[PDB]
C-alpha cells in the first residue's frame, strides 16, 4: 500500500514501519541529538563567563532524556528534516516571525478621511495628494519626526520592517497611484479572485500599517492600534495643509484614525485579561484569511492544511504554548498536525471518499453525511494507525492522534457540505468514535469541548451559537486545552475551500496579507516554518545598532 | 427489575468489556502476589510501619447532623483517617488486557469511593490507603487485569503506551522499574512506581502469552478484532452523537423525532 | 426629613409650578419618576429589523469589512415584522397582566421591545434584558421562516454577533443604552453611558428637557457609585436641583440677564446673586482691595455656581450658535470666577479638569470626536460627578448645525424608540411633577 | 400554566410535603423564596471589623505582603463595634422604615450589612451595596475615632484594598457572595461567580441544603443569561425541580438504595426508575441484543439523569469521605450511562465535559485547585448550565477534611456573616415553603 | 522594563506545608537546596520528567 506519511517513517525510523519490535537504552542518552550536544555546551560557556558559576543547564537531574531513539521531524510538502528542539517557537525564529507580522498589523480606510477633507476641510484630495500623504506616512510611521531635526527620532535601522502601504477596489485610482507603495489586487490574485475580492471590497480605498515588530517586542499588542493611529494622523495633517480650525482638526482626527479601523484581534475579558492584537482575539476566519494559499494553490486539501500548520503553530505553540501555561511548552503537539503527511493523506483519503460518494460539493448539511463522512474518515485513520507501529511511535501522545483524525474527518464534511459547522460536528463525532474504539483519548481533561462540542456545534443559545469562522481562542469552550484551535481554522478554510472562494470572512485582511513586503510570506508557512529550524530565517527587531559588539 | 447490559456489541472486545464491566463477574486469577511486596511496589509506605493519617478518626471528630451524608456508609480507611495515596497503570496498546477507559469504567462501576483519571499514556487510582492496597492486590494485579509485560505500574515518567516492544515482548520504560529475567522466565520489579530503588527485587510473575492476550484484550485493533467487524458500536455512538446535537440544538419531542 | 432646605420649581418657560418643595422630593430615592426612567432604561431594548434582513441577505456577518460567503439567508423581516414582534411577545412573555410591550417602528424596520419587569427582579444587573430579546428573536426567526438547524448560529450571527469571541455586541442589529458591565469605566459606573447626543434626541432639541435629561442620568449615577452618600449626598441633591430642574429659576434668570452678555457678565450675575442671597459672604479685605469671598453654604455655593455654569454655556453657545464653545466656556467661567473671588469653582475643579479634557478631546489631531459623544462612562470625561456633562447638552441644542456629530447623525433609532415615554421627551415636567407627587411625605 | 406537568415535594429528610405542585411554582420569575433570595444577596455586605482593626494598627494596606511603614492608625473597631453599626445604619437609612439592618456578629468582630431595597431600585446592578457600605464605613471610622485629614486615605485603603488601581475589592476587608462586575467571563455571569466553599459555609455544611442553594443560583443565573427562555425553560425548571428540591425524593430514593453501592449501581437504579416511570422506552433492539432506548420525554429524563449524578457523587463522596472523587464521579456517571442506554447524558454531554475539563485542572498544574474553589463563573465550570455545580457542593460537604482549600480556609468571613439569615442558610425548606404558597395561582 | 516584567515573586510556605500535611514528605533545608538546583534547570525550558 502507497501512503503520504511512508517515506518519512522510512526516513526517521531504521526499522521496518510495520515491524512491530525494536531495542532500547543502547543510544547513550542524551548524547544521540547533536541540538543537545551544542546546548550542553553552550550552557557551560554561558554559566562560566556569565553567570558566575549559578547552574543553568543540567541534564543529569530529572528524567534521564533519551532512553528511546529521539526522532527527527519532516515538515509536510517540504523534503528537509529537523529536530524536535527547532520547532519550538524560542528557538525558531520563524514562528516569531509569524506571530509578529500578524500582531504589528492595522487596516485602516482612508474615504471617510477624503470625504472630510474634500467638503468640510476645503482641501482637494488627488492622487498625487494621496501619494504625497503615502510619503509623509512612509518616512514617519516608524520613527520619523517630518522637518524636525530638534525631535528625537528611532534610529532607522532598528526598524528596517515598517511599512505603510495603500490597496483600492477602485481600478482608475489603483493605476494612478504609485506603485512603490501599493498592494496591487489585479497581479497578486487571479482573475476571478480579483473579481470577487474587488466586488466585496467596493469602490473604498484602505491603507495598511506595518508597525516595526520592535514596537511590538518591546510593548504589548495593543501598542500597534495607537502606534498607528498617532503617526496616521500626524501624517494627514503634515501632508494636507489646513487653515481650517481645531475642533474640525477633532472631526477630521476621528475620520482618518478612528472610523474605519481594522484589528486582527479582539480585547479579552476576565482571566485572559488582554489587549487587541494578541492571538487569543484571533478569529478562525481572520486566520483563514491571514494565510494566503487560495492565491497560489487550487487544491482544497492543501488550502486547509496550510491554514491548520499556521493555527497550530500560533494558537498551540505561542498563545497556549506561552501566553496562556508557559515552560517548555505544546511544540510536539501542533508539530503532529503539519510535520510528516499524516495528516495529509488522512485528508486527502477524506476528499477522495468525499468526491467519490457525495461529490464535491454535492450534499446538502443533513446529519447522515455527517455521520457517515466523520466514521467512515475515522475508521481509516486509526486503521492506519493501527497497522503502522512507527506511526504509532511518531504520534506517541494520544491527545498529538485524536486531533488528527478529528481535522481529518471535519475537513471531509466540510468538504462534502461546505459548512463549517458541520465540519465541527464531524469532528466532535470523530472524537468520540476515536474514544470507543481505541479506548483512549488525549490528556485530562482534554476532552472538555469535545462532550460538549457535538450539543454546541449547532446549537442558537447566546454564549454557545457562533458560525465556526466567528469563533476563536475567546470561545468559553476553546478557551484553554491544547491541540483543538489550529485544526477548528482549518476546518474553516475547508468550508470555504470546497466552495471555491477567495476570501472566509474578511476581505481586507486577505488583501493586506497579500503584501509582498512582509517578513514572514504566508503563501507557504511550512516551508517559512522549515527556514527557520534550519536557522536560515531573516527576522526583524533585532537591537543590533544599539548594543556592544563585545 | 431492569437488568443492565454494559456494552453493545457482539465481538470479543466487546464482551471482554462487558465482562469488565460488570461487578458480578469474577475477574480470573493469574496470580499470587503477596500484599507486602505490592505494599512495597507502590512506594507509599514500608510494610511494617502504621498508616499514616490525614484527618482524626471519624469518631473523634465531631460533625453536624447531616441526614443525607450519614446514611452512606463509608470505607474502613475512611473511618481511620487514612490518607489518600494513589496507583498508576501504563496499558500498553498491543493487546494489553487492561485499558485506560475500560479500567475506569470497571473501577467506578466495581469499587466504592475510588477517584479514577483516563489519560492516553496512564490510568490512575485515587483512594484511602488501606483500600487502595487491599483493592489493589486483589483485584489490579492477581487477576486478567494484570500483565506483567504490557501493563507495568508507572507513577511518573510514563512513556511506552505506543511503543513497540522490546525483544522481550516487554513495554518501554525510561525508568525500568520492572525487569525480565531471562533464566527463570520471570518478571522482576526492582524500583517502586515513582522510581525509587527497592531493597530486594519483587518477582510479578510470567507474562502471559500473546495468543491468550488476543482473546482477553479490550481494545480494538486491525490485526485484532476491528470496530468495522462490530457495527453495533458505532451504530450506538453515532445515536449518542446525534442525541447529543439534537438536544443542544432544541430539547423538545418533536425535534428528537428525527432520531 | 434631615434636610431643611426647600426649593421652588420652575417650569422650562419660566413659570412658578411649586413653592417650598422638600429638597428630598427630587431625590433619586423618593422621586418616582426617576425611578419609572431607570426601570425603563434598564427594560427597553431595540431591535433593527431592516439591519437584520440586510445582514443576512448579503451574508455580512461578523463586524468592520467582515462577510462570509455562502452563508446567506433570504429572509423577509420587515415584511413580516408584526409575525416575529407577536412571537417575540409571546416568548418573552412571562404573566398575562404583564408588562411585555413590543412595538412597531418606522413602519416594520424597527423593533422597540420593554423585556417584563419579572426577568428583572430575579437579574442580579440589566443584561437579562438584551439577552432575553437576543434569544426571543433568533427563536422566532427560526420558527416563522423555516430556517434549517445547520442556520441557526447564522441568524445568532446576524442578531447578536460575535458575542462569544467578543464579550460585546459588536455588528449586532441589537442595542440598548446601557453598555455591557464589564466595559465600564468604574464599580457603579453603568448610568453615565447615554451620550450628550442621545439625550438630545430623545428630547427633540429641547434646551431644558435635555439639561434635565442629563442631570438626572448623571446624579442618580452619583448615587449609585456610592458618591451621594453621607456628607456628599446634600451637595449631589442641590446639585441636581439647581443645575437640571431649574430650582429657584436661576437657569432662566441668568440667561434672561446676559442675553446680550459673555461669560464674565454671567459670573459677575451669579456672584450678585450668590452675594444677594446669602450664599457667600466677605472673608476679609487685603491690603489691595480684593474682598475676599467665603462661602455661607458650601453646598448651595457649588449649587449656584453650577446653575451659573449651565447659563455660561447657553448664553456663549446661543451667541456662536456652535456647539464647540462648551469646553472653553467650562474652563474659563471656573477659572474667573475663582480668580474674581477668591472661592472655588464647581465641584472645586473637577468641573475645570473635565472641561480640560473636552477640549483636548474634541479640539485637536489628538482629539477625538465632538461634544455630542460625551458621557461619564470614558476616562476623560469621567472626573467631575455630574456638574460638567449637563451643559453640553445645552451647547449641543444650541448648534446651528455645524456638527459632525450632530444628533441627527447619530441618536435617530435612539430618539424614535425613547421619545415615545413622556418622561423621557419631557423630563423636566414629569420629573417635577412626581416631586409634586411626594410633597407632603417629607 | 403552560406547563401540564406536576411534581411533588419533599424536604430533606424525604418526608413528603406536599403533591401535585405544578412546575412553574418553583420557577425564578414566580417563586417568592427565589426572588427573596436574589434581593437579599444584592444588598447583603460583610464586614471584617477584626481585619480592619489589624490592618491599620501594623500598616498592612497594598495587599499581599504589603506594608506603608508611618501610615499606622491605632483604633479600637471592635471594641466600638456598636457605635460603629448605629453610624453605619444612620447613614445608610433612606428614609425610616426600609429594610436597612447592620446586626453584630462574633461579638462585634464581623458586621452584617444590608443595604436598603430603595438604594438598589434606582441602581442599574448590585455594586451600590458594597460602594455604600465602604463609604459609610469609612465616614462612621472618620467620626468615630477622629482620624486626622490626611489619614481617611489610609482608611480608604484599609476597607477597599486598592480599588481605583485595582478595579476589585483584594486587599480589604470587605465581602459578598458575588463577585465584581469586572471578573465576569460572560455576559449575565453575576449569579454564576459564587464559589463552591462560599455556597457550603452558607449552609452550615448541609449536604441538601447546599445543592439547594447551588442549583438555585446556578438556575435562577441560567434564566438571567437568556438560555432559559422559549423552549429551553423547562429543561432548567424540571432540571432545578429534581436536582436540586429533590422533587419526587429522587436523590434520597436513589440514595438510600444504594447506601453501599458504587457508581454503576447508582446508573442502574436511575434506569430503572426511568424505565419504570415511563420516562424512557426502549427504541430498539440491536442484533447483539442490545436495547437502545430513546426519552418518552426528553426533558423529565434529563432531569433525572441529573438527580441520579447528584445521587452518585452523594454516594462515591460519602463512602470515601473525600471531596476530591468529584470530577471522576461526574464524569464516569454520564459515560456509563451513555453506553449502558444509547441515551444522552445529564446536559447532553455539557456536564460530562465540565468533568473532562474539572479532572484535568483538579490534578494537574495548568491552574484550578481545590473543587471547593471553583464556581459557575470559572472558565473550566462554566459549560454546563446549571447541572454540575450542585454536585461539587454536595461533595464538599460531605468531605471529612482532606482538602487544604477547605470552606473554613477561603469562605471564613463570608460563611459566618452569610450564615445568619434562614433564607441563605436553609433555602431547600423556604423554596418549598414558596412554591406551596403559590401552588394554588397556576 | 524588562526586568520589572520578568520578575514573579512566589511564597514557597504553603507548598512546604502541603508537602508535608498532605505528600507526608518531609522539607529539610537539603531537599530545599535539591528544589533550587532542580528548578534553576526547569525554568529556563529544561526538561524534568517526560
Ligand atoms: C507531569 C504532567 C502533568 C502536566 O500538567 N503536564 C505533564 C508534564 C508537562 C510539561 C513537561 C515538563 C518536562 O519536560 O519535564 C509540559 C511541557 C508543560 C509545561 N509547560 O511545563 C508538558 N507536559 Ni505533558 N506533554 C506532552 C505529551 C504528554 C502525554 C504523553 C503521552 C504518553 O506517552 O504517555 C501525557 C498525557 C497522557 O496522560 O497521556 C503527558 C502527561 C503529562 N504532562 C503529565 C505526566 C507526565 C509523566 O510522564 O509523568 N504529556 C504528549 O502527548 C506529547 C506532547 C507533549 C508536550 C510537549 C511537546 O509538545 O513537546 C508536553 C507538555
Ligand atoms: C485619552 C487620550 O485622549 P483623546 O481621547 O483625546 O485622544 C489621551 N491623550 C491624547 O490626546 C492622546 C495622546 C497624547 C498626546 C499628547 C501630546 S503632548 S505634545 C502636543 C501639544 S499640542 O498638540 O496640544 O499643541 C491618551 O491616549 O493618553
Ligand atoms: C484555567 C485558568 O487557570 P487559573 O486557575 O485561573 O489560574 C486558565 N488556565 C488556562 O487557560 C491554561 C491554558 C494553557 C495550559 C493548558 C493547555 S491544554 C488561566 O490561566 O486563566
Ligand atoms: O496529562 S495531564 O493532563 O496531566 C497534562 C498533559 S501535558
Amino acid at each position: 500500500e502507497k501512503r503520504l506519511f511512508l517515506k518519512a517513517l522510512k526516513e526517521k525510523f531504521e526499522e521496518d514501519p510495520k515491524e512491530k519490535y525494536t531495542k532500547f537504552y543502547t543510544f547513550g542518552g542524551w548524547e544521540q541529538s547533536a541540538r543537545k550536544r551544542e546546548f550542553v555546551e553552550a550552557n557551560e560557556k554561558i554559566v562560566s563567563e556569565k553567570r558566575q558559576g549559578i547552574p543553568l543547564y543540567n541534564p543529569d537531574i530529572g528524567v534521564p532524556l533519551g532512553q528511546r531513539k529521539l526522532m527527527p521531524y519532516k515538515l509536510s510538502n517540504t523534503d528537509d528534516y529537523c529536530e524536535g528542539d527547532d520547532l519550538h517557537f524560542l528557538n525558531n525564529a520563524a514562528i516569531q516571525q509569524l506571530w509578529d507580522d500578524i500582531r504589528r498589523t492595522v487596516i485602516v480606510g482612508m474615504d471617510t478621511a477624503h470625504s472630510v477633507l474634500e467638503k468640510r476641510l476645503g482641501v482637494e484630495v488627488t492622487p498625487e495628494t494621496i501619494n504625497e500623504y503615502m510619503h509623509t506616512i512612509n518616512h514617519s510611521l516608524p520613527g520619523g519626526a517630518v522637518v524636525q531635526e530638534h525631535m528625537v527620532e528611532v534610529h532607522p535601522s532598528l526598524a528596517w520592517d515598517c511599512y505603510a502601504r495603500i490597496f483600492t477596489g477602485d481600478d482608475e485610482l489603483a493605476d494612478e497611484l504609485d506603485s512603490r507603495f501599493l498592494i496591487d489586487i489585479n497581479k497578486l490574485f487571479p482573475e476571478e479572485q480579483a473579481e470577487t475580492l474587488k466586488a466585496a471590497i467596493g469602490k473604498k480605498t484602505y491603507q495598511v500599517s506595518r508597525v516595526p515588530s520592535l514596537v511590538g517586542r518591546v510593548c504589548d499588542g495593543g501598542t500597534i492600534s495607537r502606534w498607528s493611529a498617532m503617526q496616521i494622523g500626524m501624517s494627514f495633517i503634515t501632508a494636507y495643509k489646513l487653515c481650517a480650525g481645531e475642533a474640525a482638526t477633532a472631526d477630521f482626527s476621528y475620520a482618518s484614525k478612528h472610523a474605519d479601523v481594522i484589528q486582527m484581534g479582539n480585547a479579552l475579558p476576565g482571566r485572559r485579561a488582554r489587549g487587541p492584537n494578541e492571538p487569543g482575539g484571533i478569529r478562525f476566519g481572520i486566520l483563514s484569511d491571514v494565510v494566503q494559499t487560495t492565491r497560489v494553490s487550487e487544491d482544497p486539501v492543501e488550502q486547509s492544511l496550510e491554514v491548520v500548520a499556521t493555527g497550530a503553530a500560533l494558537y498551540d505553540q505561542i498563545w497556549l504554548g506561552a501566553y496562556m501555561s508557559g515552560g517548555i511548552g505544546f511544540t510536539q503537539y501542533a508539530t503532529a498536525s503539519y510535520t510528516d503527511d499524516i495528516l495529509d493523506d488522512f485528508s486527502y483519503y477524506a476528499l477522495d471518499y468525499v468526491e467519490k460518494k457525495y461529490g464535491r460539493m454535492g450534499t446538502k448539511a443533513t446529519m447522515d453525511v455527517v455521520e457517515d463522512v466523520a466514521g467512515e474518515v475515522t475508521l481509516y485513520a486509526l486503521e492506519q494507525y493501527d497497522d503502522y507501529p512507527a506511526l504509532l511511535e511518531d504520534h506517541f501522545g494520544g491527545s498529538q492522534r485524536a486531533a488528527v483524525a478529528a481535522a481529518a474527518s471535519g475537513i471531509g464534511v466540510c468538504m462534502a457540505t461546505g459548512n463549517s459547522n458541520a465540519g465541527v460536528n464531524g469532528w466532535y463525532l470523530s472524537q468520540i468514535l476515536h474514544k470507543e474504539y481505541h479506548s483512549r483519548l488525549g490528556f485530562y481533561g482534554y476532552d472538555l469541548q469535545d462532550q460538549c462540542g457535538a450539543s454546541n456545534s449547532l446549537a442558537i443559545r447566546n454564549d454557545e451559537a457562533a458560525p465556526l469562522e466567528l469563533r476563536g481562542p475567546n470561545y468559553p469552550n476553546y478557551a484553554m486545552n491544547v491541540g483543538h484551535q489550529g485544526e477548528y481554522a482549518g476546518i474553516a478554510q475547508a468550508a470555504h475551500s470546497a466552495r471555491g472562494d477567495a476570501f472566509a470572512l474578511n476581505p481586507l485582511v486577505k488583501v493586506a496579507f497579500a503584501d509582498p513586503m512582509l517578513v514572514f510570506d504566508f503563501s507557504k508557512p511550512r516551508k517559512e516554518i522549515a527556514r527557520g529550524a534550519l536557522r536560515e530565517f531573516e527576522a526583524a527587531g533585532e537591537r543590533d545598532v544599539i548594543l556592544p559588539a563585545k | 427489575a431492569y437488568t443492565p447490559q454494559f456494552y453493545p456489541g457482539a465481538t470479543k472486545v466487546a464482551e471482554n468489556r462487558r465482562n469488565h464491566l460488570n461487578p458480578n463477574y469474577e475477574l480470573e486469577k493469574l496470580r499470587e502476589i503477596p500484599d507486602e511486596d505490592v505494599v512495597k511496589i507502590m512506594g507509599h509506605r514500608q510494610p511494617g510501619e502504621d498508616y499514616k493519617t490525614v484527618h482524626p478518626p471519624l469518631e473523634e471528630m465531631d460533625f453536624v447532623e447531616d441526614y443525607a451524608r450519614d446514611l452512606v456508609e463509608p470505607l474502613n480507611g475512611a473511618k481511620e483517617g487514612h490518607r489518600v495515596r494513589y496507583i498508576q497503570f501504563a496499558d500498553s496498546m498491543y493487546f494489553a488486557p487492561a485499558q485506560p477507559y475500560d479500567r475506569s469504567r470497571s473501577y467506578m462501576s466495581r469499587l466504592r469511593g475510588v477517584d479514577a483519571g483516563t489519560l492516553s499514556g496512564r490510568q490512575v487510582v485515587e483512594c484511602r490507603e488501606s483500600d487502595l492496597e487491599e483493592f489493589s492486590k486483589n483485584i489490579l494485579m492477581d487477576t486478567e487485569l494484570f500483565d506483567p509485560a504490557t501493563s507495568g505500574m508507572r507513577g511518573a515518567t510514563v512513556h511506552g503506551h505506543s511503543l513497540r516492544l522490546d525483544e522481550n515482548g516487554m513495554m518501554f520504560d525510561a525508568l525500568q522499574r520492572c525487569v525480565f529475567d531471562e533464566k527463570t522466565g520471570h518478571v522482576m520489579y526492582v524500583k517502586d512506581q515513582v522510581g525509587k530503588p527497592l531493597d530486594a527485587p519483587v518477582d510479578v510473575g510470567e507474562p502471559i502469552p500473546e495468543a491468550k492476550l488476543r482473546e482477553i484484550t479490550t481494545i480494538y485493533r486491525n490485526d485484532g478484532v476491528a470496530m468495522r467487524a462490530d457495527p453495533d458500536v458505532i451504530e450506538v455512538v453515532k445515536r449518542i452523537h446525534r442525541a447529543r446535537t439534537l438536544g443542544g440544538y432544541i430539547p423538545t419531542n418533536e425535534t428528537f423525532k428525527g432520531l | 426629613v434631615k434636610y431643611e432646605d426647600k426649593i421652588s420649581l420652575y417650569d422650562a418657560k419660566g413659570n412658578l409650578v411649586a413653592e417650598n418643595v422638600p429638597l428630598e422630593a427630587i431625590s433619586p430615592l423618593y422621586n418616582p419618576t426617576i425611578k419609572s426612567m431607570v426601570k425603563n432604561i434598564k427594560r427597553t431594548v431595540a431591535v433593527n429589523l431592516a439591519g437584520i434582513e440586510g445582514t443576512l441577505a448579503a451574508g455580512k456577518i461578523g463586524g468592520k469589512g467582515c462577510q462570509v460567503p455562502g452563508r446567506t439567508l433570504d429572509i423577509s423581516a420587515v415584511s413580516n415584522a408584526q409575525a416575529i414582534a407577536d412571537e417575540v411577545e409571546k416568548i418573552l412573555k412571562v404573566s398575562e397582566d404583564d408588562d411585555t410591550a413590543v412595538k412597531i417602528i418606522n413602519g416594520g424596520k424597527q423593533l422597540a421591545v420593554q423585556v417584563p419587569t419579572a426577568r428583572l427582579e430575579v437579574a442580579a444587573e440589566y443584561s437579562v434584558s438584551m439577552l432575553s430579546t437576543a434569544m426571543a428573536l433568533k427563536e422566532a426567526l427560526i420558527k416563522t421562516f423555516n430556517i434549517d438547524m445547520f442556520d441557526g448560529s447564522t441568524v445568532h450571527a446576524a442578531i447578536v454577533g460575535n458575542y462569544p469571541q467578543v464579550m460585546d455586541y459588536a455588528g449586532g442589529n441589537i442595542a440598548s443604552l446601557l453598555g455591557a458591565p464589564s466595559m465600564m469605566e468604574g464599580l457603579g459606573y453603568a448610568l453615565r453611558n447615554i451620550p450628550v447626543n442621545h439625550a438630545v434626541a430623545t428630547t427633540k432639541k429641547n434646551m431644558m428637557n435635555a439639561i434635565a435629561f442629563s442631570s438626572v442620568m448623571e446624579q442618580t449615577a452619583t448615587f449609585e457609585m456610592g458618591d451621594a452618600v453621607g456628607s456628599f449626598e446634600r451637595q449631589h441633591l442641590l446639585g441636581l436641583a439647581y443645575q437640571g430642574l431649574n430650582a429657584d429659576n436661576l437657569v432662566i434668570d441668568f440667561i434672561k440677564a446676559n442675553a446680550k452678555g459673555t461669560v464674565g457678565s454671567v459670573v459677575e450675575t451669579v456672584i450678585d446673586r450668590a452675594i444677594a442671597d446669602g450664599v457667600i459672604v466677605v472673608d476679609k479685605t487685603m491690603s489691595s482691595g480684593f474682598n475676599m469671598y467665603k462661602p455661607a453654604d458650601v453646598n448651595k455655593w457649588n449649587a449656584y455656581a453650577a446653575a451659573g455654569l449651565v447659563a455660561a454655556v447657553a448664553v456663549s453657545c446661543g451667541a456662536a450658535r456652535a456647539a464647540q464653545n462648551v469646553a472653553s466656556v467650562i474652563l474659563y467661567f471656573n477659572d474667573i470666577l475663582e480668580y474674581e473671588t477668591g472661592l472655588p469653582g464647581v465641584d472645586y475643579g473637577r468641573s475645570m479638569g473635565t472641561a480640560v479634557g473636552f477640549s483636548f478631546f474634541s479640539h485637536s489631531i489628538y482629539g477625538g470626536g465632538g461634544p455630542g459623544i460625551f458621557n461619564g462612562n470614558h476616562v476623560v470625561t469621567r472626573h467631575s460627578k455630574g456638574f460638567a456633562i449637563p451643559p453640553v447638552c445645552a451647547a449641543m441644542c444650541a448648534d446651528a448645525g455645524t456638527q459632525m456629530f450632530s444628533p441627527e447623525h447619530t441618536s435617530g433609532l435612539v430618539g424614535s424608540v425613547y421619545s415615545a415615554f413622556d418622561e423621557f421627551r419631557e423630563p423636566m415636567k414629569y420629573v417635577i411633577e412626581g416631586a409634586l407627587s411626594i410633597k407632603d411625605q417629607f
